[PDB]
């Protein structure tokens, strides 16, 4: 194709998205079995006839977590947060590096998948020592994540080349988003990189006898919090800069969109002890300080809530909608690329309410390690992020491939995103409620069918969700393959501009925009905040290590 | 005024409060 | 029109953001309050207390489960609990109602949870470390301990019991 000669970045972006959606499909096969299990129904015998390499519930759960929450989300973020700024600036990413990032991800994935599939790393997606997986799982994973350092370089390069060609112009919006996002990711990723190089890798290779589980979790959660913002922000870049056009309006504030992203850059990383409220050996003052700062990381999404709602409302009004509800009805509910992020934003309202709970220190003792937690995060990543990426099948795919989406495929995408959304809402209900009833997360509770009698009611929700989501997943697989293996190719679709929104006309506040463009400075602020929030604890832990022996309990 | 955007942030407020005060009440009940 | 909608949007957005900030501040004040009350006893001790998981069942306060419960104040008992694959010792933990209990929990193998159903006790148990949390049981009876951190294939059936005597 002459299109891939002029925009070779389309092909690499396609490879990231395809591999992402393949991981999502594989990891998601386990989700209905797990919802049935949290509905006290044991379908593992069926799953094991179908997939005879699956030895346990917990091997299935490792696969589901790693494939969906690690692999899929990262590949999507690499596709969106490279290709969008590249198209906005109208410039070619360094293609050598783009392909290097892809193959690093693919190879990292293949190497981690070997021991995962062989039942040698059933340690879940958190891999907490002293549970000890095969070295290849840690090495494959490390290389998979390090793929993203290449992406960071790719975008900083684009940004710098553009700024050289445009001295004293402010950074264009999507590129500003992606720059702060990838710099945030760089500072975020250091916890896991330290944990892997300093402990997990020498340990799984046999070089050191034990690892200190408290240091390992602390360095894990330095990264484990911001990684969720790393999942979220690509969906946000689309929601701010693309969705308003798809809705039939405009983005109502460029500065308010930049300010949210700058708040994410500064506040995503210094807050991880909110995953450690129940850990010994971390001072409760510092837990409180991460609790407050976590409540602050909430503000950019609270701001997003308004800027995005007001953008949708403005679109609905342009399209004739009047009343207090007319604006909603007037929106393009026949367009799956519109519908999917909108539904994902609706579920994000309870999703974010549960996150603010979890953040609230002593309140976390009510819900920690219960089913409430999966209830919260299915609303955030398995619903909003996932639905936004699914909705991209419907504008992004044609743009990358030239392949048209038919009327029939459009309606099928509508049904998939609605069933997926509704299945996530029903399961959110079953899991939040079972969690309040003290049902633990990460547990094959269907194998102890009399242990949880008080949860009988929300258990029905989880069965229902497991069935609704089975159907949504089957239709999604069918749909994605129909669109991928499709006959027709219309080269004009691949040459059409991306559907980037205009910004509403009004002053605005240059100087705020100029101030936020001081990226070198804001980055050092973000990085100072991490030394402030983590340094004192990590000094103490590293000065009093207590490594302990590894276990395989599967 | 953006009446629609306000209606959204109202639902969001009420949700956040129901969740937060709900769990706060459970916390004390288990205390 | 666009000028006017934009103006109005930014104005009400400023108002929402102040309200949303006010609300978060109230939550921060309300959390502060819990931290000043007896309910905050379940927050684990910050201080590092290192032990050796490989000998904890042979020497020290976890080696003889029948001696696990030690009166340490006039209305206070320290309880040495081992969470291990896949069980808790002693079993049952027996304590008097209305006394302050200081649980000191460690593991000889992997991480376990220690979640006492019906209470705010909910603490991670790390091999090599001692988790210390404090609670006073107001109501006598049987309380189930659930392991809420995946510790291997016996996880879903890993439970223990606290009996609070009248
Ligand atoms: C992408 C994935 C994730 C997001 C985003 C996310 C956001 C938060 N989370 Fe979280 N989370 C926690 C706190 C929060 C906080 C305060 C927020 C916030 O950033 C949330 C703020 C967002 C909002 C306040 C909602 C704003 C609403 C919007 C933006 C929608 C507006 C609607 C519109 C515009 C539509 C209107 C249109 C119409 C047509 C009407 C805590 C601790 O404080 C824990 C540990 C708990 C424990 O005990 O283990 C936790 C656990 C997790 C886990 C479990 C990790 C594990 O395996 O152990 C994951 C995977 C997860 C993911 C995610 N989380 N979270
Ligand atoms: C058909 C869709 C899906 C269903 C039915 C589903 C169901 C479940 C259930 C019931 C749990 C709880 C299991 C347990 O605590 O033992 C689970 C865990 C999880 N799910 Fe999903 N899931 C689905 C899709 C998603 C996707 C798309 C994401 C990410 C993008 C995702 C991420 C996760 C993660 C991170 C875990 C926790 C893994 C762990 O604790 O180690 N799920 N899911
Ligand atoms: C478009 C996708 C939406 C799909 C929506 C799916 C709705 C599920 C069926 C409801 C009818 C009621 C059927 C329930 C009747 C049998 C109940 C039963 O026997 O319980 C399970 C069994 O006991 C465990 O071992
Ligand atoms: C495992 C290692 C094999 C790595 C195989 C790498 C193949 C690279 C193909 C690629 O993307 O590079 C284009 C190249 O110039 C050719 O056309
Ligand atoms: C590049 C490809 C492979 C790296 C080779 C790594 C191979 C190192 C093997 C070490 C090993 O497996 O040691 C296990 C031991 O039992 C302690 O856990
Ligand atoms: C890719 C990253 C892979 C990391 C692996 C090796 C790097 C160097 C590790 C150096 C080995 C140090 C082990 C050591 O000196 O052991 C001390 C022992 O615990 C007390 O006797
Ligand atoms: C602006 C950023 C916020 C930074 C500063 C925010 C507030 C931290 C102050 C005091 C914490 C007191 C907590 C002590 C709680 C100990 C409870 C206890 O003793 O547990 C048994
Ligand atoms: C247990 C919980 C399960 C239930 C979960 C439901 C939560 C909210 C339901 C749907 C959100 C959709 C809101 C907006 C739908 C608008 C559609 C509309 O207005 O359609 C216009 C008409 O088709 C001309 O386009
Ligand atoms: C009483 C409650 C019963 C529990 C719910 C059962 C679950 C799913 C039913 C399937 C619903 C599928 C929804 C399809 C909506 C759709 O595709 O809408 C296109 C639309 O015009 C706007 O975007
Ligand atoms: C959202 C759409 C509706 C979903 C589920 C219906 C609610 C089902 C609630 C029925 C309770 C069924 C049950 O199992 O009853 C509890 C217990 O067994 C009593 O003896
Ligand atoms: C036409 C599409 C709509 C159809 C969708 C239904 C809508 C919502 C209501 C119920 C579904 C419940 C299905 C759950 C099936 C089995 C429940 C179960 O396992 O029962 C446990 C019982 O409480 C212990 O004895
Ligand atoms: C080298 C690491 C680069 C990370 C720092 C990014 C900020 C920066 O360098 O700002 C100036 C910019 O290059 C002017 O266009
Ligand atoms: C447009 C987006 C809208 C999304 C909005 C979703 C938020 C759901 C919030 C609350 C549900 C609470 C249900 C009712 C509260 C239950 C309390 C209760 O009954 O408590 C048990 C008590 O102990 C007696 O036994
Ligand atoms: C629509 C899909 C989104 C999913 C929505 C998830 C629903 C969870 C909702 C609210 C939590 C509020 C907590 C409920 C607290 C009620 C119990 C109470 O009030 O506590 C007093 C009682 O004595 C104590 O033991
Ligand atoms: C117990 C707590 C009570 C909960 C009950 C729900 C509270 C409503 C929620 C948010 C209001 C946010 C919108 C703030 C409106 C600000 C007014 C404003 O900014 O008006 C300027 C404009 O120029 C005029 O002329
Ligand atoms: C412009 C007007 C501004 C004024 C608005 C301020 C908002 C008031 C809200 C919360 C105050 C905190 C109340 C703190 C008292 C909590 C007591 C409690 O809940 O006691 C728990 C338990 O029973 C004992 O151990
Ligand atoms: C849409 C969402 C609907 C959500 C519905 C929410 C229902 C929450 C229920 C209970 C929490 C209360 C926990 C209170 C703890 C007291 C338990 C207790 O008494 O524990 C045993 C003890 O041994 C006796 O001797
Ligand atoms: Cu011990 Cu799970
Ligand atoms: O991590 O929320
Ligand atoms: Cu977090």
């Amino acid at each position: 194709s002459r299109v891939y000669e002029a925009y070779p970045e389309k092909k690499a972006t396609l490879y990231f998205l395809v591999l992402g959606f393949l991981a999502l499909i594989v990891g998601s096969l386990f989700g209905p079995f797990q919802a049935l299990n949290y509905g006290n129904v044991d379908a593992y015998p069926l799953l094991k006839r179908l997939l005879p390499f699956v030895q346990s519930y917990y091997q299935g759960l490792t696969l589901h977590g790693v494939l969906n929450a690690i692999v899929f989300t990262q590949l999507f973020a690499q596709a969106i947060m490279v290709y969008l700024p590249a198209r906005e600036l109208n410039m070619r990413p360094n293609m050598g590096l783009m392909w290097l990032s892809w193959w690093m991800a693919f190879i990292g994935l293949v190497v981690a998948a070997l021991p995962l599939l062989a039942n040698e790393a059933t340690v879940l997606y958190t891999f907490y020592p002293p549970l000890k997986g095969h070295w290849a799982f840690y090495l494959g994973a490390s290389v998979f994540v390090l793929s993203t350092w290449v992406s960071i370089y790719i975008v900083l390069d684009l940004w710098r080349r553009w700024k050289a060609a445009n001295p004293g112009k402010v950074t264009p919006l999507v590129t500003y988003m992606a720059v702060v996002f990838w710099l945030m990711w760089f500072l975020a990723s250091l916890g896991l990189v330290l944990e892997a190089v300093l402990f997990l890798l020498p340990w799984s290779f046999g070089l050191v006898e034990g690892v200190d589980p408290l240091v390992a979790r602390t360095l894990f959660w330095w990264t484990g919090h911001p990684i969720v913002y790393f999942w979220l922000l690509p969906a946000y870049a689309i929601i701010y800069t693309i969705l308003p056009k798809q809705a039939g309006g405009k983005l109502v504030s460029d500065p308010m969109a930049r300010l949210a992203f700058l708040l994410f850059l500064l506040l995503s990383t210094p807050v991880g002890f909110h995953h450690q409220f129940a850990d010994p050996g971390i001072d409760p003052t510092w837990k409180m300080i991460h609790s407050v700062l976590t409540l602050f990381v909430a503000v950019p999404s609270l701001m997003t809530a308004f800027t995005v709602a007001a953008s949708l409302e403005f679109a609905g009004r342009l399209r004739g909608g009047r009343g207090l509800f007319g604006w909603i009805r007037a929106l393009p509910w026949d367009n799956p690329a519109f519908v999917a992020p909108v539904l994902g934003l609706l579920g994000f309202i309870p999703g974010g309410a549960g996150g603010i709970v979890n953040a609230s220190f002593t309140l976390d003792y009510v819900v920690h390690n219960t089913a409430w937690v999966p209830g919260h995060f299915h609303l955030q990543v398995a619903s909003l992020v996932t639905l936004t990426a699914m909705g991209s099948l419907y504008w992004l795919l044609p743009n990358l491939t030239g392949k048209p989406i038919s009327d029939a495929q459009r309606r099928l995408g509508l049904a998939v995103v609605w069933l997926w959304f509704l299945g996530m809402m029903i399961m959110a209900v079953g899991l939040h409620w079972a969690g309040l009833l003290n049902v633990p997360r990460r547990a094959y509770i269907a194998q102890v069918p009399d242990a949880y009698p008080h949860a009988a009611v929300p258990m029905v929700f989880n069965v229902l969700a497991g069935i609704v989501l089975l159907v949504a997943l089957l239709l999604f697989i069918y749909g994605l393959f129909s669109v991928l293996l499709s006959r027709e190719r219309k080269p004009e679709l691949a040459e059409a501009p991306l559907p980037f929104a205009e910004v509403i006309s009004g002053p605005e506040d240059r100087r705020l925009v100029l101030a936020m463009d001081r990226i070198g400075f804001w980055f050092a602020v973000a990085a100072i905040l991490v030394v402030l929030a983590y340094g004192p604890t990590l000094v103490q832990l590293f000065g009093h290590l207590n490594p302990v022996p590894g276990w395989r309990l599967w | 005024k953006p009446k629609g955007a306000l209606a959204v942030i109202l639902v969001l407020t009420l949700t956040i409060l129901v969740f937060w005060l709900g769990v706060y009440a459970v916390f004390f009940a288990r205390g | 029109d666009e000028h006017k909608a934009h103006k109005a949007i930014l104005a009400y957005e400023k108002g929402w953001l102040a309200f949303s900030l006010a609300m978060l501040f109230v939550f921060i004040a309300l959390i502060a309050y819990t931290l000043a009350t007896h309910t905050a006893g379940v927050i684990p001790a910050g201080k590092l207390e290192r032990v050796d998981p490989t000998t904890v069942r042979q020497e020290g306060p976890w080696a003889d489960p029948a001696q696990a419960v030690v009166q340490t104040g006039p209305n206070q008992y320290t309880v040495y609990v081992l969470a291990f694959a896949f069980g808790y010792q002693p079993n049952p933990i027996e304590v008097p109602q209305g006394a302050e209990i200081v649980f000191k929990i460690t593991s000889p193998d992997v991480i376990h949870g220690f979640h006492v159903e019906g209470t705010n006790i909910n603490v991670e148990v790390l091999p090599g470390e001692v988790s210390t949390v404090r609670y006073t049981f107001k109501r006598p009876g049987e309380y189930r301990i659930i392991c809420n951190q995946y510790c291997g294939l016996g996880h879903q059936n890993m439970f223990g019991t606290i009996v609070v005597k009248e």
